[PDB]
């Protein structure tokens, strides 16, 4: 069975150097056609870069000629990228796929690794800033009343986010975090709860950021 | 540039999804399926060829310049995006991927329901303002949220997150956020979010006033 | 420039939706075949759309019943896209569009008494789906009565 | 009817002419390399700014109420839009010879600020080249009041030979000859060179045929060395054309490695693999000749504009200077001389029109932003009619 195993995706400032690694397992590299392929968050499928060890010949996109330079070692059975001059747009989760055929490229890529995550950004590690989203005094008596918190500007993903230490889940829905102009995530998390239970029930949310190591409990409260 | 398409369809109907390219296409596209969180994975390859562990309901079709993949029976398992690998062009890159399409459980319209949540006083010491708008349990996905502040409209100041289509009632949910200053919070009075969907006769808007 | 001109002359179709007055240059909307019908039997609506071409923007239907609001019933996306219906209508209803016409129909089956109202229909003025109904007809007085 | 309608006549190529012209001075600030169309649009600009003053004097029959200074003046810059938009257009061909003939040398000379200074040095020497009209550009002495401009040679009965076959000689001889010259240098190279790309690529084909039929390993490395041989020609053949290298050049890094992953795999004896990676080598080939096919039929749109734009000068003001000629040997003019002369300046001065019209309308990109312009333009004027009319039923 062919596995292609990868690593080196991390947080990198623009402007920097950063190796990916596409350990390969199960097939021998030289005879074979490395294909690195990025996919921007919210964004489709974009190729990037190709190697053919055998026989030396090597292929880069237009938007990342230059820049990149990926390579391959047969002794190691890897296959590497190396990124330089990375900018904000080069963040994205590189893939490392080959095809069946060192030369059927054009046939599909038929084997495709797990993937790794490449985070280009200059702010620094900053915790979240909890803010509680009020429900609406004003809703409706008999229906369903909608709360919030306001996960805002925090850095780097992810932030789990729970309601009464999970006992509340109907009615949750958290919603994927923005990067705003500043660099910095921000995302919120609405949760429906009939009206009558907004006077006895406390309704609390659980904003737990590893990265950061910070845990913020928030009442939210009409 | 051109966000995937959507194509909205239920368990056993036919599906065709179909990539343009700009010459003769002879032999030179594959299909791949990506679910989301996962990597793509090849679904038909030389146009015409099933590939080994997809069953007979994938097969490509060849209709002048567009290329169109098709699912006899669709099952829960096929509802991913469906990427395109166009035909290869002279001076282009390698390989390039087509814009995906993606298919999606079909259900009956539900009209948004909107929230509007004013600013809460912890986030103004901060001397910034974001103002949330919710539109909770909506079919079909293409809603369009406008921010109106004193009668006057926003551009440039908001941004929107919809969540993956709901695993119990296939409902989607957008929540969109503005984002002022402390000094332009106050500069005005009335906070608006108009609300417009396919299955709203006329929009729906809801307002608050500051203080 | 010319999509975001085309969004400002939606604008300014809008700007003619702020007019918004009648059917001169806006797509005609004649609803017809409604009328007294005994319940369980079928009917069928149409509206001829004359004046602009509805091959590029979708088409939608209304009802009203009296005492209620105008809720959905049925939208027929240009070709290819699909039709949808309201959970009310599910599975009895059927919206077919005839772009060479400029004409959509409402066949609807297994009537009950609860469908009587008057079935405005619209077209979606935007070309992304977003809703921008501008354009609305008379409608016509469909009881669905012994 | 009959005084009147010639002063009529120029009126219109006037009208016509300043709004044409302007129309290509607010689209091209908003073919030809961007340069020498603009600066062939103020020629005619200049020159029609002239015409309505020299109208004027037709229609007094010799009258010149304007000025000697004016007679001077506009005199000299009618004389000098022959010279200034032929030299000009001397340019234009010359600009387009050296970029397919002389790539390698013509780099740095066609630049934004080196084609500028050409320029100045044109009009210098289009007033330069036109110093007989200034000595000679003073009031002729009309009986009565009146006051004729025009040039008042020394010998008028024995210099009108020479000042006017200098002005044929050096207006429209000189600058034909150079143009089509330069145009013929240039449709052979450019059909030399699309018979080259073809003729290498050929040699793909046969050689191609000969992998799919090969049964042994040494066949296939020579029938692949041939074509990398070929592919390596024709990627540098790529340079020697204007429109033919900033996108055919590209490619042929995709041509000239699988070529070498095939030309690898022939060497190590897997002939199988071989003529299989060979295989895929006929998708590139059947999309090579797209991208020639679309390349040639856009070069050939380039060629043509061009040659357009140089031609029709030079044909309606063929017939005017014949008469310019015929005049010479027969002084005496005729009511039918007087009629053609007439006729032949008419079809001169049309030029004025043409040339940004005709520039227009042999171009997709033009025409889609004046439609788009107009519609706009319209349609705001029809909202902001109907901000009155919605205002008339509200406000
Ligand atoms: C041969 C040639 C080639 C090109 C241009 N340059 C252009 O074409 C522009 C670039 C568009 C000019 C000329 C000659 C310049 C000397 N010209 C003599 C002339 C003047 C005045 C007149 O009598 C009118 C007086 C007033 C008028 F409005 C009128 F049309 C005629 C008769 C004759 C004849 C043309």
């Amino acid at each position: 069975e062919v596995q292609l195993v990868e690593s080196g995706g991390g947080l990198v400032q623009p402007g920097g150097s950063l190796r990916l690694s596409c350990a390969a397992s199960g097939f021998n590299i030289y005879y074979s056609s490395m294909h690195w392929v990025r996919q921007a968050p919210g964004k489709g499928l974009e190729w990037v870069a190709s190697i053919s060890p055998y026989s030396g010949s090597t292929y880069y996109a237009d938007s990342v000629k230059g820049r990149f330079t990926i390579s391959a070692d047969t002794s190691k059975n890897t296959a590497y990228l190396q990124m330089n001059s990375l900018r904000a747009e080069d963040t994205a989760v590189y893939y490392c796929a080959r095809p069946w055929y060192p030369w059927s490229y054009w046939s599909g890529l038929d084997y495709w690794g797990q993937g790794t995550l490449v985070t280009v950004s200059s702010a620094s590690t900053k915790g979240p800033s909890v803010f509680p989203l009020a429900p609406s005094s004003k809703s409706t008596s008999g229906g369903t009343a909608a709360l919030g918190c306001l996960v805002k500007d925090y850095f780097p993903e992810p932030v789990t986010v729970s309601w009464n230490s999970g006992a509340l889940t109907s009615g949750v829905h958290t919603f994927p975090a923005v990067l705003q102009s500043s660099g910095l995530y921000s995302l919120s998390s609405v949760v429906t709860v009939p009206s009558s239970s907004l006077g006895t029930q406390t309704y609390i949310c659980n904003v737990n950021h590893k990265p950061s190591n910070t845990k913020v409990d928030k009442k939210v409260e009409p | 540039t051109q966000s995937p398409s959507s194509l909205s369809a239920s368990v056993g109907d036919r599906v065709t999804i179909t990539c343009r390219a700009s010459q003769s296409v002879s032999s030179a596209v594959a299909w791949y399926q990506q679910k989301p969180g996962k990597a793509p994975k090849l679904l038909i390859y030389s146009a015409s060829s099933l590939y080994s562990g997809v069953p007979s309901r994938f097969s490509g079709s060849r209709s002048g310049t567009d290329f169109t993949l098709t699912i006899s029976s669709l099952q829960p398992e096929d509802f991913a995006t469906y990427y395109c690998q166009q035909p290869w062009s002279w001076g282009s890159a390698l390989i390039t991927f087509g814009q995906g399409t993606k298919v999606e459980i079909k259900r009956t319209v539900a009209a948004p329901s909107v929230f509007i949540f004013p600013p809460s006083d912890s986030q103004l010491k901060s001397g910034t303002a974001s103002v949330v708008c919710l539109l909770n349990n909506f079919y079909p996905r293409e809603a369009k949220v406008q921010w109106k502040v004193d009668n006057a409209l926003q551009s440039g100041n908001s941004q929107e997150s919809v969540t993956e289509q709901d695993s119990k009632d296939s409902t989607y949910s957008l929540s969109s956020t503005l984002t002022l200053s402390k000094a332009d919070y106050e500069k005005h009075k009335v906070y608006a979010c108009e609300v417009t969907h396919q299955g709203l006769s006329s929009p729906v808007t809801k307002s608050f006033n500051r203080g | 420039e010319i999509a975001a001109l085309e969004k400002e002359i939606a604008a300014l179709e809008k700007e003619i939706a702020a007019l918004e007055k009648g059917s001169g240059s806006q797509v005609q909307l004649q609803e017809s075949g409604g009328g007294l019908v005994q319940p369980g039997g079928s009917l069928r609506l149409s509206c001829a759309a004359s004046g602009r071409t509805i091959s590029r923007y979708a088409m939608s239907w209304f009802r009203q019943a009296p005492g209620k609001e105008r809720e959905f019933v049925a939208v027929a996306r240009r070709s290819g896209d699909g039709a949808f219906y309201a959970d009310s209508v599910q599975g009895r209803f059927t919206v077919s569009r005839d772009d060479a016409k400029n004409t959509v129909y409402l066949q609807m089956n297994s009537l009950k008494p609860e469908d009587t109202a008057v079935y405005y229909c619209a077209i979606d003025s935007d070309t992304f789906y977003s809703g921008s109904y501008d354009y609305w007809g008379q409608g016509t007085q469909v009881t669905v009565s012994s | 009817y009959i005084n009147i309608i010639m002063p009529s006549v120029f009126g219109t190529i006037c009208l016509l002419g300043i709004i044409g012209n302007s129309t290509v001075i607010f689209a091209v600030v908003k073919n030809v390399p961007d340069i020498f169309i603009i600066n062939l649009s103020v020629v005619d600009l200049l020159f029609l700014l002239g015409m309505p003053f020299m109208i004027h004097q037709l229609m007094g029959n010799g009258v010149w109420h304007f000025g000697e200074t004016m007679c001077t003046l506009i005199t000299a810059m009618d004389a000098n839009s022959q010279f200034t938009s032929t030299y000009i257009l001397t340019a234009m061909a010359i600009d387009r010879y050296l970029a397919t003939v002389h790539p390698i040398s013509s780099t740095k000379f066609r630049k934004p600020s080196v084609a500028t200074l050409v320029i100045c040095l044109l009009w210098a020497l289009s007033f330069i080249s036109i110093t007989p009209v200034w000595l000679y550009a003073r009031l002729i002495p009309f009986p009565g009041g009146a006051v004729g401009c025009g040039i008042r040679l020394p010998n008028p009965d024995t210099d009108l030979y020479w000042f006017t076959l200098y002005q044929f000689f050096l207006a429209f001889a000189l600058p034909f000859v150079v143009i089509t010259a330069a145009y013929v240098r240039i449709l052979q190279r450019m059909k030399r060179q699309l018979a080259d790309l073809e003729d290498n690529w050929e040699t793909l084909n046969d050689n191609l045929k000969v992998i799919e039929k090969a049964d042994n390993a040494a066949q296939v490395k020579d029938a692949l060395t041939k074509m990398r041989a070929a592919a390596l020609d024709a990627q540098k053949a790529s340079g020697s054309g204007s429109p033919e290298m900033k996108d055919f050049r590209h490619g042929f890094d995709i041509l000239v490695g699988q070529i070498d992953d095939a030309l690898k795999l022939a060497n190590e004896g897997k002939v199988k693999e071989a003529q299989a990676a060979a295989e895929q080598l006929k998708t590139t080939r059947n999309a090579y000749i797209q991208k020639y096919l679309l390349i040639r039929l856009r070069t050939k749109r380039v060629t043509r504009t061009a040659i357009a734009i140089c031609l029709v000068f030079f044909v309606c003001w063929a017939p005017y200077y014949v008469l310019q000629l015929t005049q010479l040997s027969i002084s005496r003019p005729t009511l039918t001389f007087v009629y053609l002369y007439n006729a032949a300046i008419s079809l001169g001065y049309a030029n004025s029109c043409l040339n940004p019209f005709v520039y227009i309308v042999l171009c997709e990109t033009f025409r889609k932003r004046l439609v788009l312009s107009v519609k706009i333009a319209a349609l705001k004027e029809k909202i902001a009619a109907l901000k009155e009319k919605i205002a008339a039923l509200k406000e």
